[PDB]
């Protein structure tokens, strides 16, 4: 759910749950999170769409 | 009366290819910017405007 995060590229998360401005920017980064194996984490812990 | 129904004439046939220039797309999907731009989500329609 990361490719789309791009100004001017649309995703529902940048639809309606995440902001993105398609003017100037400064830039998106990522790399994987191995650091997150607790499959539950005992909660909700997320949200989105 | 040619010496001036020619001004006249140019005139008017000059405006009138003024106006139909609109039916011009120039490469676009639509002739009238509303159509397009309903055409399209916001980015690319922006550079095709």
């Amino acid at each position: 759910e990361v490719r789309q995060i791009a100004p001017g590229q649309t995703g529902k998360i940048a639809d309606y749950n995440y902001k993105l401005p398609d003017d100037f920017t400064g830039c998106v980064i990522a790399w994987n999170s191995n650091n997150l194996d607790s499959k539950v984490g005992g909660n909700y812990n997320y949200l989105y769409r | 009366l040619g010496k001036l129904q020619d001004v006249v004439n140019q005139n008017a046939q000059a405006l009138n290819t003024l106006v139909k220039q609109l039916s011009s797309n120039f490469g676009a999907i639509s002739s009238v910017l509303n159509d397009i731009l309903s055409r399209l989500d916001p980015p690319e329609a922006e550079v095709q405007i």
